[PDB]
């Protein structure tokens, strides 16, 4: 209906809550309130935005590939801007590969490095949030510099 | 009177080790298939191909290009190579691999300032491939021109950096 | 190449999402839960 | 007035309205 | 000048690598920008502002040797089908804004690639191209879509002539290493230097290397008097079909109405559930 | 960028008005 | 039709397959009060992939993965096929928005403690999903075989050559040959249309199964 | 909206529209009342 | 009051009919995309193509065949059509569509028997295309081969079976 | 481990995902005595399909789906690629054996009353699986673009030209153009490698889920 | 514990057996007896047989496509031999399409046409067995005829 | 004759449609079989048995007009690399089996397509071809695998000469309909039919239409004395690699050892389960 | 094209599989069930 | 085999080998009994 | 000592042996 | 087709012998 309070008198639900699971057993019912009526809202919104971006900003065709003439400015997709920047500024290409590959392998260790505390709120995780903010800022800075000449790529034009 | 943990594990080891041997014998063909076949010829068996894929004859370079010009053609390992015209002749004994040694871009020639200037990061190579400036760690490779044409592999010691060929 | 509209969308949606997540965290941090 | 402006505004209002409808339908944020 | 680019590269002012041939003789590098609308309508005259920023006070060495102002020039490669609008299509405001600047198609049937210059850069910091978008409805060879607009704009005197002879607006270099140890003005501002070393220097640049000393192989003998430069700016323009935007607006309005109805249905179902629990 | 603001305001006003109209006219006829 | 209301020709399906069981299982789940709008991000990522699964699907009917016909096929899609411009532009935009929604989903998961115990495996599968999507876009950026895609692949495929032992072997394995060409285009098209769609489907199945088994994370 | 480059303007508009969408959702919640 | 079955069903109809309208508006581009583009050449304005895809030149076509020789070339909708050399000129008024009317095999021409004989099952046609033997239900389609080579869709009455063109 | 016998690191997974639930679900089913050697046929079909999923996969790394390179790519697989002869011949033979095993599976199901109530939906989805397998074979027969495959597709694609009204539109839809050319090869490659793998995967999921829910049929 | 008898004293198992299901609750255990030790035997048998057929009878490349030259013999794969036959002897092409399309549509009506009795043993449903045997004979006869000239495709030679 | 196929179609006897060019003149179609081994090893000599069957008690008409026996002939198109084994390599048993049969390569460097004939049908209804298989180990342009083997075999005289003229071994027709009524032996077995319409029947065939009867247009004037015919057949031969078969045998033996071990493991688990029940 | 080995496999496996299925059906026909 | 035209021979071999597989499975079952 | 015969026999006996092992392991047909 | 019969007979005999040998040996060493 409006909301279902957690039945703490239930032994199985309390055991699940102690284990971190069992949170999908209280609140508003998922069907049809959210899955049938709220999910289509987001799906239609996403489809409409993507179609609008496609119509108002179509994909350009380009020029046919020439193996003998590299373009003046070559860049991967935007989400590869940081890693590509690493490749640009690390003179040791092996170190560049290690740094580029340490992102997906470094994220797989996040749930295990931060298994020290049960806290989930950012305001109860000072070190974790400091690391996250520093990393997000560094990734954004590298991505922004990827659209710069290799000279002023570390200062963003100061 | 019944198989304990040790005997059951031994039987599992035997059975599934034979199954793993069969699986390895069946997956060796699949892995060897997914590895591209070595069909690039050889290090000394790659001729100079043009943009369309046809070989450029040495005789054609007369009355077709200016004096001292450097022209791109397909070379060793498929990468583009600058075949050099010496002004009086049509070719030389070497061809300069145009692929940059920093990231991989094809370095255009610059006759006015007599240097190979990478357009992506500005690294500089002299008229013979030796590094002059920029973030390029190594020098442009050399393709040994043969017919005076075939761009074989240059394995003689560098006449630029005085060392063994890094490309070999 | 660089797509300026897409980069604008990304640089607008990243900080606002981060700020909203932090604000929701603060609101849930100054208040209790259901159980 | 303009038609390019009309399309851009339509997409922008669709984004805003999708957020607004998700917020209103779920009764809060 | 751009006609020297028509003579050096009579086919296209751009190479397959993307570099404009202007940079072949304009050795320096500067900033050039173009304000092309993101989307345009077919058969619609629109302004493309090409800005060539440089300091108006700064003066370059002229062809004779004296200091002087800088003339600006540009090449704008509009997408296939675009063209500079004829004076009749321009409105009064746009006609007054563009001024008496003269544009050329750079070639036959290549009216999309438009060159302009040299123009006095004191007042022509920005050049307004009255571009005329094509009409894909009539022109069957043109399609709506996103296309690349390349721009190459220069503001200084070139360093290399079409015959390869260097100009005076550059720093000169000794061919090899030698003790030339001689300076003699050739009855003008342009002095000459004379192992065996033969270096000639026009009236443009200024000397930095003293006489009677050892000159290494290829060092800057003179100051670099260039104050301008050449810059490129690759941007994008969308030739938009208005019917696409009309149907997009209709489709998005339908989406918003559908979302409103979904929320209303959720409200109704919540009302039903609130009474089913009141058993 | 300027008349676009006016179109945005009018578009939001129209859709908020129809949202409230549908809500109140469907609760009025007990449909929702 | 809400969940099940008055479905009575439905007795056939319920008698054979007992689909009232899955009906009641779906209707037995609840959404906690702490679930805010930011929990819609991951699903939006899935939404984007669905669009990529559809529009990319459509472009498999007209795109020819050959260095002599790839660019021509892409421009044929844009210029000749009905709504081919729309399909291709939607594909590119929804790829970009897939990755953006993925990044926002990671931001939500990290800033809500959703990766903590017992959801470490969900985070690991999610990181594998992120790698799959990034390499998905990497393989698809050069399918048009234009200057940008070809040179981006020629740049990123020769990178493994810095590894001393298996460097050139890895470079040749990714390129399908010693140099970027027709073999590279064929291998990248196979990865884009066959290999990685199945890989991401399996990873999505694992992700969603773990989430359904463990539910959403606790309140902050 | 019919501009030339939408990187900075796009980001500012995206932030503003996200905030405005949340605000308008809450405004509609306030304006829907409780029961007539 | 609580929305009963009728009100809830009506409200479902409203919401999901708007959903269906949006979905159909989105699917119309999807369905029209999968429909092949209307670029099948021109039903009456396509020239004659050889197996190599080039236009067959009438000057090359002339003085290259014997009397009464039928060689087939790509024509309407890519279907191979015979260009008959009647002995004096290098062209004729009509072009016989080689694609059989039984299954779709390309019938070869036996000048030895002066007939079109299908190899798949033995369908036989006369010199002009009128069916005389075999399980082919209808006659071979014709065309207009005109030059001074373009072959156009046949519309006039069929001078072989004395009827309107069934293919049209 | 048989299913689970003696494990200690397994507790890490069991406390999070409750893997012992899957263990006890799998180990709770029994095989009734009336299950013969003929009940292995349907699974054999799946086996063959997996081979088609594997060896077809490999052949997507070298096959060029264009009319100027399809035959050349096929003979490049057969002659130049390492073990390419083996992969292609296995694909052909396992296609034939898939169809044969499926036919024998239909024979078993009909001759054991495995389709009767409550297994009607299982039989219907099986028939749809059979149509999908036949479509696999039809669309893969023309991929080599040899003369037999090209003429088989040119014959089977012109069959709909007998339907009075929608015949021409159907022929154009299956061919992708007026006649069998490059559009037909592109559409058939998309069907063989993308459309039909996903369609048959969905149908197999439905088939196996219904079999798991309803169990095997009773004794005769 | 080799074979587990069905516990008929269980109301849920009894209900499932009445409904036709519940036959996966007795007999030998599925895991690991069948799924882990018998399934891989069939998997490896199929793999070995198919690999041996591939090695001993490798696939043929063929002749490159010629849109201007029809082969003397054109044939689909073996399982399409009957339908192909139906296409080539039926004079009405519409009737050939109907006959080719009535196989998948007629096969889906089997569980509903034969929904009159719950007999699973073939010997308790003789009409179904006669129909199935006639269908198998007809399919095999059409497939055999598909490899014959259109004149002889009916009688296959007639002794 | 085979050399007439060499003269009419000098590049290959098989057209792009798969039909041998021998059918252009030999109109009748009968059975012609080839027994080729399913698989052959590289660099091994094997016999291809071309059966060219026809009853030996049926005598065809000859060119002069009299009847007589038939002469067989054949063309065998082998895959590239295959050729008729030289007399040095083929065995003595195969030497006495092939007899003194003569094989020509039909072309230079085209030794895979070998023609033979005319040979008398009284003893050459079965022709042994001593084929030599290539070895992909020495020749690098030849590969292992399955290949097509085509055959075209003929028994009687041809209807049409390379000059287009008709032989006497076929049924003759009327140019059109008329009233001939003129039958006379032209000093031989041939007739001269002349309403007045010129046609000549050679000595071979025998008139079937009665004189003085209005014959239709294009109707058989005589019977068809074509006893022989031409028939073609395509089979497949596998150039097999012995290493492939060796590794196949090893692989299958390993598979069966794995199956045995799996059954033994199941037996052990069955005993374990029986223990767990009888606790 | 006709593949004699494949057609032989098909025509050898179809009749024997049908015969085995009918034999198993007969064996279950002449005796009782599991319960 | 080493003899082509494996249609009739192939069919007979498949029938005989299926029967022999059944028979030999039963033979091993009978010979395995303690 | 024919290699082709050896391979054909190996395939045939693999078929037979797979059938026999499925019969033996499952303890009946 | 004749020596193949001998190869098949010997091959069946060898593998049946090793099957029975393995079974009885593992029964003898209490592995089964
Ligand atoms: C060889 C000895 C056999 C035997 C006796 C059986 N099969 Fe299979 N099987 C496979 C799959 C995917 C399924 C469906 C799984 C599901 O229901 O979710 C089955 C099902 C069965 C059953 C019914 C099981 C049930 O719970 O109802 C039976 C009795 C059965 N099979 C017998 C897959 C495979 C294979 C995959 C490679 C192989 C091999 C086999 N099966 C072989 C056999
Ligand atoms: C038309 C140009 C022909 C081609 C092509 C082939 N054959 Fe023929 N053949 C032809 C004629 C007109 C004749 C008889 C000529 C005469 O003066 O009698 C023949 C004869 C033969 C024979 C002899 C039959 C006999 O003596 O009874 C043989 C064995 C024969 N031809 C074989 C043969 C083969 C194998 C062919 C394909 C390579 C072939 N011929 C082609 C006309 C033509
Ligand atoms: C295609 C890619 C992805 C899709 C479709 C996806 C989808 C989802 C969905 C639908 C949920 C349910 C809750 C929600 O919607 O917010 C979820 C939760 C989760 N996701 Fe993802 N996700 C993807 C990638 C990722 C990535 C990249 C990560 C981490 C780097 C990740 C880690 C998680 C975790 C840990 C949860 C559980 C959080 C919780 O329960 O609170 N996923 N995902
Ligand atoms: S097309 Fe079939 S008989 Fe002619």
């Amino acid at each position: 209906s409006i909301i279902k309070k957690p039945d703490l008198s239930d032994p199985d639900l309390r055991a699940k809550l102690a284990k971190g699971m069992g949170h999908n057993y209280y609140g508003e019912p998922a069907w049809p309130n959210d899955i049938l009526y709220m999910f289509p809202i987001c799906i239609l919104g996403a489809l409409g935005l993507i179609a609008g971006l496609a119509i108002l900003d179509p994909a350009m065709i380009g020029e046919p590939a020439d193996p003998f003439a590299t373009p003046l400015e070559i860049l991967p997709e935007w989400y590869l801007y940081p890693t590509f920047q690493i490749l640009r500024i690390l003179p040791n290409k092996l170190l560049g590969i290690a740094g580029m590959a340490a992102i997906p392998l470094g994220l797989m260790l996040v749930p295990f490095i931060e298994s020290v505390n049960k806290f989930q709120n950012p305001f109860r995780r000072p070190i974790a949030m400091t690391v996250f903010l520093f990393g997000t800022a560094a990734a954004l800075w590298l991505g922004a510099g990827a659209t710069f000449p290799i000279d002023k790529s570390l200062t963003l034009g100061l | 009177d019944v198989p304990d943990l040790g005997r059951r594990q031994f039987m599992n080891l035997l059975t599934f080790g034979t199954i793993t041997g069969v699986a390895a014998g069946a997956l060796y063909p699949a892995v060897k298939y997914l590895i591209p076949p070595s069909s690039g010829g050889s290090g000394g068996g790659v001729t100079a191909k043009d943009a369309l894929g046809n070989d450029v004859k040495v005789t054609e370079f007369l009355a077709s290009h200016n004096a001292g010009d450097r022209v791109l053609a397909q070379g060793l390992k498929g990468d583009p190579t600058y075949i050099v015209v010496q002004g009086d002749d049509t070719i030389a004994n070497y061809g300069i691999n145009a692929v940059c040694t920093h990231l991989g871009c094809v370095v255009p020639w610059n006759a006015s300032e007599n240097k190979f200037m990478c357009p992506c990061h500005g690294s500089q190579y002299n008229a013979e491939g030796k590094v002059v400036r920029g973030p390029a760690p190594l020098s442009l490779a050399l393709a040994h021109a043969t017919v005076t044409l075939v761009l074989s592999t240059w394995t003689e010691t560098d006449f630029r950096t005085d060392e063994d060929p890094w490309w070999a | 190449m660089i797509e300026p509209l897409l980069l604008g969308i990304v640089l607008g949606l990243i900080p606002v999402t981060l700020a909203g997540l932090f604000v929701a965290a603060y609101l849930q941090y100054k208040r209790g839960n259901q159980f | 007035m303009d038609i390019l402006t009309l399309g851009w505004v339509s997409v922008l209002v669709l984004f805003t309205w999708s957020i607004s409808m998700v917020v209103w339908g779920r009764n809060g944020f | 000048y751009p006609f020297w680019a028509q003579e050096t590269a009579p086919l296209t002012p751009r190479e397959a690598t993307g570099r404009i041939v202007c940079a072949n003789c304009h050795l320096a590098q500067k900033a050039a920008e173009v304000e092309i609308p993101q989307a345009v309508l077919p058969d619609t005259v629109f302004e493309a502002v090409v800005k060539i920023p440089y300091d108006l006070d700064s003066q370059q060495v002229l062809g004779d040797g004296s200091k002087g102002g800088l003339n600006v020039g540009a090449v704008l490669m509009l997408p296939e089908g675009f063209k500079i609008a004829p004076p009749d299509r321009l409105s009064e405001g746009l006609k007054e804004k563009v001024g008496g600047t003269y544009f050329q198609p750079y070639r036959e049937d290549m009216e999309n690639v438009v060159i302009v210059g040299p123009l006095p850069g004191e007042q022509y910091q920005e050049i307004v191209f009255p571009v005329l978008s094509p009409d894909p409805a009539k022109d069957k060879s043109i399609n709506y879509g996103k296309f690349a607009v390349h721009l190459g704009a220069n503001r200084g005197r070139g360093q290399i002539y079409p015959t390869g002879l260097l100009s005076n607006n550059n720093a000169f270099k000794a061919p090899n290493a030698g003790t030339i140890s001689e300076v003699n003005a050739l009855e003008a501002g342009g002095y000459q230097l004379i192992g065996t070393e033969t270096v000639d220097i026009p009236a443009g640049p200024e000397l930095i290397v003293s006489a009677g000393q050892t000159v290494e192989a290829g060092e800057f003998l003179t100051n670099n008097p260039n104050v301008g430069g050449f810059g490129q700016k690759d941007t994008e323009v969308v030739l938009q079909n208005p019917t696409r935007i009309k149907f997009l607006v209709l489709f998005l309005a339908g989406i918003m109405l559908s979302q409103i109805l979904l929320v209303l249905k959720k409200k109704q179902i919540e009302k039903v559930q609130a009474a089913e629990l009141n058993f | 960028m300027a008349a676009g603001v006016g179109i945005f305001i009018g578009y939001i006003a129209v859709f908020t008005g129809v949202t409230l109209g549908l809500l109140y006219g469907l609760r009025f006829v007990k449909l929702i | 039709s809400k969940e099940v209301t008055e479905s009575k020709v439905f007795q056939w399906f319920n008698d054979r397959l007992e689909v009232q069981a899955i009906s009641d299982d779906i209707a037995s789940k609840y959404v906690p009060p702490h679930v805010n709008i930011f929990y819609c991000l991951g699903g939006l990522t899935l939404t984007c992939f669905l669009i990529q699964f559809a529009t990319g699907f459509a472009m498999t009917f007209y795109y020819k993965p050959t260095v002599t016909e790839a660019f021509a096929s892409v421009q044929y899609i844009m210029n000749e096929v009905n709504f081919g411009w729309l399909i291709r532009s939607i594909h590119r935009w929804s790829a970009s928005m897939m990755v953006l929604m993925m990044i926002l989903h990671v931001f939500r998961v990290y800033l809500t403690g959703g990766f903590k115990k017992p959801r470490e495996l969900t985070w690991v599968v999610g990181v594998m999903l992120a790698v799959t999507t990034v390499t998905f876009g990497v393989t698809g950026y050069s399918l048009p075989w234009d200057q940008v895609g070809y040179w981006a692949v020629k740049i990123v495929s020769g990178v493994p050559a810095a590894i001393p032992v298996v460097g050139d072997q890895l470079v040749t394995l990714m390129r399908g040959s010693e140099s970027v060409g027709q073999a590279t285009l064929t291998r990248f098209y196979s990865l884009h249309t066959f290999v990685l769609p199945w890989a991401i489907a399996v990873l999505l199945l694992l992700h969603f199964l773990m989430i359904r088994k463990q539910g959403i994370s606790g309140p902050l | 909206m019919t501009a030339e480059s939408m990187l900075a303007n796009g980001a500012f508009i995206m932030i503003g529209l996200t905030l405005l969408g949340l605000a308008w959702g809450f405004v509609i919640i306030k304006l829907q009342g409780s029961e007539e």
